[PDB]
């Protein structure tokens, strides 16, 4: 009923520029102060802005005091955030609120990512073994699907398509060498398997490729 | 600028009891103090505001205490959608300055790891890297340091150990080590071992798998 | 960088005595006369018509969940005052 949207994020380079841009539905917004919050994976919660109903006072905090600024049109009811001169301290998911005294209204958010790194389409391989092979572990055959080199974050993973998702396992990305990689579990019976098609359907946003290797 | 300390920043604990969660300011915030539950990806869910006052529609079981300088949050009887990150926040001055983190995490029954052992794919082997892969899945508890042993010898750099969150339908974790490199150093060795390292069997195994079969 | 929260503005008209806040208009503002809540008080202004140097009078915080500076404000005839 009070919806909140955070719009346009996504990636940037240091030291650039990005406009984020919430939206207010359901309240007298234009009569009420709103903040904009971040949450900067792993290191946290952290308070970004907060503007008045009036746009009177305005209140930073330290760490973006400065290369950012906050703004409002109280007709389109929109809440801005202006980011310049942007850090990797500045990669963070940014949200839009209205904070009550016993209420609070988040939105969804957008996930805001500062990096020099250039768009990578990811290698997607297969697994499944042949030495060590031995029959079927309870009668299970286990498959894997390995992503390699892909920048920036997300990537979604799709065993046979998006049905088989019974004891399904994709483990997080981890970034080495500037770029992300994850693997992924799928495990059904060796009734199932070569029997049947066990594909796996990686897709990327970014690079917007979308693979479909099956097992051998 | 105020800061707060979240104890503990892990709470495995079990279901139906006493989770206690301590915050601490710099100076006095006076009682503007607020807790939220975290859940998944998205957006942080207001529990208490003011420290004693109870938010709209929490259950009965969530206590908001302390005073001054400090505070606490109390789950009367830790129940299953409990699980998720916990943190406090203070309204005393802007910046709001926000708690590190505490993340409840359900206390489960144990479990044997499912070692699974995978065979660098000929696809790859081709455009010239050769990265290596073994699963340890649905396992409790939470510690584990999986080993790679290339020909009897610990292969010490180029791993990449990724771990999940409890598994929603049992609780349970999992784990994928990925041995990255080329041809270079893998073509020199025949014999390759994943080393699993947990409480949860006998002692300790592993899954081998040697080139030339 | 911009400017803060400023100060009160006491407006007297015989039988009323007006009350300019320092902040905002807020809506989520919150208005205090002396430890005892304001019943859903809510503008800037606020309108203690026919006041007593006994009833009326007294301590007053005008505040919002931002600017939790909890700035006082005396009153009765010689406001910010003992």
């Amino acid at each position: 009923e009070v919806q909140l949207v955070e719009s346009g994020g996504g990636l940037v380079q240091p030291g650039k520029s990005l406009k984020l841009s919430c939206e207010a539905s359901g309240f007298t917004f234009s009569g009420y102060g709103m903040h904009w919050v971040r949450q900067a994976p792993g290191r946290g919660l952290e308070s970004v802005a907060y503007i008045t109903s009036s746009s009177i006072n305005i209140k930073y905090a330290d760490a973006v005091k400065g290369r950012f600024t906050v703004s409002r049109d109280n007709a389109k009811n929109l809440l801005f955030l202006q980011m310049n001169i942007l850090k990797s301290e500045d990669t963070a998911m940014y949200y839009c609120a209205r904070f009550d005294w016993d209420k609070n209204y988040w939105g969804q958010g957008t996930m805001v990512t500062v990096s020099s790194a250039k768009t990578t389409a990811p290698s997607v391989y297969p697994l499944a073994p042949a030495c060590d092979s031995t029959t079927s572990t309870t009668n299970t055959v286990t498959l894997g699907c390995l992503v390699k080199g892909y920048f920036p974050e997300p990537v979604t993973v799709i065993w046979n398509s998006g049905a088989l998702t019974s004891g399904v396992h994709t483990f997080p990305s981890v970034l080495h060498s500037g770029l992300y990689s994850l693997s992924s579990s799928v495990t059904v019976p060796s009734s199932t398997w070569p029997s049947q098609t066990v594909t796996c359907n990686v897709a990327h946003p970014a690079s917007s490729t979308t693979v479909d290797l099956k097992i051998e | 600028d105020i800061q707060m300390t979240q104890s503990p920043s892990s709470l495995p604990a079990s279901l139906g009891d006493r989770v206690t969660i301590n915050c601490q300011a710099s100076q006095d915030i006076s009682n503007y103090l607020n807790w939220y539950q975290q859940k998944p990806g998205k957006a942080p869910k207001l529990l208490i505001y003011y420290t004693n006052k109870l938010a709209d529609g929490v259950p009965s079981r969530f206590s908001g205490s302390g005073s001054g300088r400090d505070s606490s949050f109390t789950i009367s009887s830790l129940e299953s959608e409990d699980i998720g990150s916990y943190y406090c926040q203070q309204y005393y001055n802007y910046p709001w300055t926000f708690g590190p983190g505490t993340k409840l995490e359900i206390k489960r029954a144990d479990a044997k790891p499912t070692v699974s052992i995978f065979p660098p794919s000929s696809e790859q082997l081709g455009t010239g890297s050769a990265t290596l892969v073994c699963f340890v899945n649905n396992f409790y508890p939470k510690d584990i340091n999986v080993k790679w042993k290339v020909d009897g010898s610990e292969k010490r750099d180029g791993v990449l150990q990724s771990v999940t969150d409890q598994d929603s339908k049992d609780s349970t974790y999992s784990l994928s080590s990925t041995l990255s490199l080329t041809k270079a150093d893998y073509e020199r060795h025949n014999l390759y071992t994943c080393e699993v390292t947990h409480k949860t069997s006998t002692a300790a195994i592993v899954k081998t798998l040697n080139r030339n079969e | 960088d911009d400017a803060e929260n400023i100060e009160y503005k006491v407006s007297i008209s015989g039988t009323s005595v007006e009350l300019t806040c320092p902040l905002d208009s807020d809506e989520n503002l919150k208005w205090e006369k002396n430890g005892q809540e304001l019943p859903q008080k809510h503008d800037k202004h606020l309108v203690l018509q026919d006041f007593s140097e006994v009833e009326d009078s007294g301590y007053y915080v005008c505040y919002t969940p931002a600017s939790n500076k909890n700035t006082y404000l005396y009153l009765k005839a010689r406001v910010s005052e003992y």
